[PDB]
This record gives C-alpha cells, sequence and structure tokens, in this order.
RNA sequence: GGAAACUGGGUAUAGGUGAAACACACCUGUACCACCCACGUGGUGUAGUGCUCCUGUAUUGGUACACUUGCACGCCAGUUUCC
C-alpha cells in the first residue's frame, strides 16, 4: 500500500509566546522515518526535525519533535513572530514518500470590521466588450466574510471569483477582492450595482453600491 | 550558501506535452546523496514525485506520476533530470528539487532545496495583461480614507509583478493572488489606500511587469471624470 | 607488479558500516541444510608434503600399503593496506 500521513490541525490561530503542537498520524509503521518542514510564502521548505525527534542543525531549540508509535507531534515551546508559516511532515520509511498536507499557522488578533469599497469598470475596458466590477474588503479580521452581488436587487451567482491576501505583516489582517464579470451587452442593461458584505465586525451587513452612469 | 540546487526548463506546456527539468548542483556532488523531486500546485501542499538512489541508480516514483515521468542523473554534469511525458493541467505546479542529507547528520531529511521552477500545463497562448484603472470614489470620504488600484486582466502564464510609483508607494498596498478565470487566462488586481486629501494632487501609477511575454505597463490612476 | 595484513562449505535472513532506504561492498549474528570424524557444546578452501593420531590390509617386532585425527608449511581463491 501507500502510507498515509494525516496531519491535524490543517490550520491554527495562535499568539506570540504560545506553546503549539502539530500532529501527524501514520496509516502504517514508519519506525522513526519522519521529518518536519517549514515553508513560507514564495519560498522553498526548510528542514526542522529529522528521523524521530532530532533537530536539524541551526534550527532553534524551541522546535522539538516526538513520537508515540505511528503518531508524531512537532512542538514549538513558545511561538516567535518569525514562526508563523505552514508546516509539513514527511515519512521516508518506504517509497513512495508521503507528505502531510500542512498546518498553516496564523496570528490571533481581535476582530477587525472591513472597510468596504466598490469600483465600476473602466470605460477603457468597455471598449473591449467586457465589464469587470470590483469590490474591496479592506483590513478585516477574522478571515471569514460574505460577499453577495445584487444587481437591480437581483442576487447573482457564479459570475464572480475572488482572492484573499495573506495575513498582513504589520496589523495581522486580511483583505479581499471580489470580481463580478459581465458581458458589455448585459452590463449596459442594468443600473444599480451593489456589493453587500457580512462579517463578524459588522453588526449588520454593509452595502457599498453605485449607479451605472452617474458621476 | 555554497551548496545550491538550481532548477530550469519548466515553463508553458500544452497538454499531452513533454518538458524536461534540470536540477544543477553546486558545492556538493550529487553522486554521494539521493536526489528528490517534490511538486507543489498553487495554494496547495507538497507532493513527493520521484527520487533516485545513489550508487545504484535506483529510481522511485509517486503513484500519481508512474508511467509518465522519468528521473535520471548525470555525474559528468552534476545534474539531475525529470523527463515529463503525457502532461496534463493537474501537473501544474512549482517543481522543487531537493537532496537527502547525510545519514549521520540529517537522517533521511531533505536538507537542501532548489528554488523550484514553474510548469504551467495549459493550452493558453502566452499573452500580455491588460491594465485598467480602479478609480477612487466620487463620494470617497470627507476625511482622508480613499481606495484605488488597477485591474490586471487576461494574461498568461503566471506570474506578474505589480508596484506603485515604481516602488515609491508600499504602505497600504495589497496586491491580491491572481485568479485563473474560465477562459484559461489569469487575472488579479492590486489596490492601495491613500488619503482623500491627496487625490487632488498626488499622481498614482501602478507598475505592471509580465515577464513571460515582455510586457511592462504603467497606468496613471485618476479620480473619476467630473469628480470635482 | 613488489611486498603488508587478514580471511575460507551451502542457502537464507536480522543488524551494523562504507558519502549507502534498494542495489553493490565489507563486518557481525541467527536459522537451516550439505559433507568429515574417533560423533562432539565437534568440524568445514586444499584428491599437496612433513610430524602426528585412529583404523585396517597384511607381509618380511620390523615393514609396506591404506583409513582417520590433529598441527605446520605450501599451494588456491578472496579481501584489505602500503608503494
Amino acid at each position: 500500500s501507500d502510507i498515509q500521513m494525516t496531519q491535524s490541525p490543517s490550520s491554527l490561530s495562535a499568539s506570540v509566546g504560545d506553546r503549539v503542537t502539530i500532529t501527524c498520524r501514520a496509516s502504517q509503521s514508519v519506525s522513526s522515518a519522519v521529518a518536519w518542514y517549514q515553508q513560507k510564502p514564495g519560498k522553498a521548505p526548510k528542514l526542522l526535525i529529522y528521523s524521530a525527534s532530532s533537530l536539524y542543525s541551526g534550527v532553534p531549540s524551541r522546535f522539538s519533535g516526538s513520537r508515540s508509535g505511528t503518531d508524531f507531534t512537532l512542538t514549538i515551546s513558545s511561538l516567535q513572530p518569525e514562526d508563523f508559516a505552514t508546516y509539513y511532515c514527511q515519512q521516508s520509511y518506504s517509497f513512495p514518500s508521503t507528505f502531510g498536507q500542512g498546518t498553516k499557522v496564523e496570528i490571533k488578533r481581535t476582530v477587525a470590521a472591513p472597510s468596504v469599497f466598490i469600483f465600476p469598470p473602466s470605460d477603457e475596458q468597455l471598449k473591449s466588450g467586457t465589464a469587470s466590477v470590483v469590490c474591496l474588503l479592506n483590513n478585516f479580521y477574522p478571515r471569514e466574510a460574505k460577499v453577495q452581488w445584487k444587481v437591480d436587487n437581483a442576487l447573482q451567482s457564479g459570475n464572480s471569483q475572488e482572492s484573499v491576501t495573506e495575513q498582513d505583516s504589520k496589523d495581522s489582517t486580511y483583505s479581499l477582492s471580489s470580481t463580478l464579470t459581465l458581458s458589455k451587452a448585459d452590463y449596459e442593461k442594468h443600473k444599480v450595482y451593489a456589493c453587500e458584505v457580512t462579517h463578524q465586525g459588522l453588526s449588520s451587513p454593509v452595502t457599498k453600491s453605485f449607479n451605472r452612469g452617474e458621476c | 550558501s555554497e551548496v545550491q540546487l538550481v532548477e530550469s526548463g519548466g515553463g508553458l506546456v500544452q497538454p499531452g506535452g513533454s518538458l524536461r527539468l534540470s536540477c544543477a548542483a553546486s558545492g556538493f556532488y550529487i553522486s554521494y546523496s539521493s536526489i528528490h523531486w517534490v511538486r507543489q500546485a498553487p495554494g496547495k501542499g507538497l507532493e513527493w514525485v520521484a527520487s533516485i538512489s545513489p550508487y545504484s541508480g535506483s529510481t522511485y516514483y509517486a503513484d500519481s506520476v508512474k508511467g509518465r515521468f522519468t528521473i535520471s542523473a548525470d555525474t559528468s554534469k552534476n545534474t539531475a533530470y525529470l523527463q515529463m511525458n503525457s502532461l496534463r493541467a493537474e501537473d501544474t505546479a512549482v517543481y522543487y528539487c531537493a537532496r537527502q542529507g547525510y545519514r549521520r547528520r540529517s537522517g533521511r531529511g531533505f536538507d537542501y532545496w532548489g528554488q523550484g521552477t514553474l510548469v504551467t500545463v495549459s493550452s493558453a497562448s502566452t499573452k500580455g495583461p491588460s491594465v485598467f484603472p480602479l478609480a477612487p470614489s466620487s463620494k470617497s470620504t470627507s476625511g482622508g480614507t480613499a481606495a484605488l488600484g488597477c485591474l490586471v486582466k487576461d494574461y498568461f502564464p503566471e506570474p506578474v509583478t505589480v508596484s506603485w510609483n515604481s516602488g515609491a508607494l508600499t504602505s497600504g498596498v495589497h496586491t491580491f493572488p491572481a485568479v485563473l478565470q474560465s477562459s484559461g487566462l489569469y487575472s488579479l488586481s492590486s489596490v492601495v489606500t491613500v488619503p482623500s486629501s491627496s487625490l487632488g494632487t498626488q499622481t498614482y501609477i501602478c507598475n505592471v511587469n509580465h515577464k513571460p511575454s515582455n510586457t511592462k505597463v504603467d497606468k496613471k490612476v485618476e479620480p473619476k471624470s467630473c469628480d470635482k
């Protein structure tokens, strides 16, 4: 069979100075052929622990690894800011090798209501037969938010993508760009384009909106 | 560092295609260590792919690439290879190259990693982005809280690099992860928050470079016309 | 090539070591099996010589001629050094 590596939690929200533990359970025995990696955005992984619990050179000593049978736990004795990242786990007991799916680690803060901004399409773009309507949710935390597009109070669906920033380095917040894509032909057929946002910092949902062809 | 791994030759490949990756080593000889390929699709986790064991030549493959890939090495040129055949978009990932340590010091851990090179499996044509202004609101705020950006749409492959006033502007800037839209082209936007008091004078320019197609664009980003 | 050290029946298998997951090399165990004996908690390259020891064939105690046990060289094969 292929050995499975099952790594809880797959993300984790903690503060500087907390003890933390990522766990990685094995479908079969791997003796001690476990290794733990740390990866940061845009960057290769870096080794942290090799075999059971041995600490690859230069890695700080707040990093430890342990073992009970087929269950392995990376541990950080108190988080430092340079430690928030994703962490993987590998077995190399036998081929094919197997990586855990990672545990992203993120910084707990208090709730930040988003600042909501809506952008119509450029008239330059409308020269190309397409409209794009952009909605900005700015410096919010926690990460979960709701973005519904109502067009002449008709709720939309499946004509809009989105993406989220990584947690901000300074104030540890998130931001989001939702993009409604229309055809110019359909875009021009309607007036009130709106963006309605639900979040924990919002006592009631926030609508930013405009009218197609006002100033 | 002295020890380095440098992948090359990943790029754009249409499905059913054939790329070959090179991992070239410096500061150590690959013939005394085991060399590994490990891929990572965007936003996804890591995936061991294949490896090659020293002195034996013994190769090993993850079940998801069995039959399509081949890992090989060249001592004369201190380079590992990864021949890829029968490619498909599922295979779109950054393809890192790594090395197992020495048993006495780092067990079987992977202590040295290339940069990763990017394979994009897609039938899309290399294409330059189009950049459109996200203008500040006419209402904005009477106090200085305003928001603007650029929309960078329909380019291929990844990546782009966006800057504001050629690096001058960094504070309050978010450039969001690109989104692969159903046409197979990418699109992302970049924003920044600036004082509303600054709009009437300060000229904001986003700097867009899409390297894969030799494309730099700058858009001045003004307040909406008739917004006085 | 020169000399320097070791090593020695078969198949498996566990562990170690060699820049070493497998392979290859080496080292150490284990199990089993094939053979020698004088039959063991035994032994194990060798149709060689010498001493030895066991068992015979007997002949002219002596002597041959075998068989066996051990020891020492030699020879053979492998390994590791060092020029």
